[PDB]
């Protein structure tokens, strides 16, 4: 604060202005994704796909 | 403190609290002696 009194004055109080925090937090959750393909049927998809 | 006609006298300008205030002071110290009381004399209590 920047204030105005006098010349004559009696010296304001203060100001002292402030930081702050703001913590964004990233360590929880995942995007994950499965296949569950089998053994068999990777065998014959060499035979019937063109 | 300096000897302003043979009287010690000490300037101290003082503290400050405002921001144009400056509010000096000055000061000395005094004693007066008066040995061998003989050869005082008064006439007091003159008409005028």
């Amino acid at each position: 604060t920047a204030t105005g009194v006098a010349i004559t004055g009696s010296a304001p109080a203060a100001s002292m202005d402030a930081t702050l925090p703001a913590q964004l937090p990233i360590s929880a959750a995942s995007v994950q994704s499965t296949f569950t393909l089998n053994l068999k049927e990777i065998e014959e998809s060499k035979e019937q796909v063109t | 403190a300096f000897s302003a006609n043979g009287v010690y006298t000490l300037m101290r300008q003082l503290a400050q609290t405002s921001l144009y205030v400056d509010n000096f002071v000055v000061g000395c110290i005094p004693q007066l002696q008066l040995t061998t009381r003989k050869n005082v004399g008064v006439i007091k209590n003159i008409k005028v």
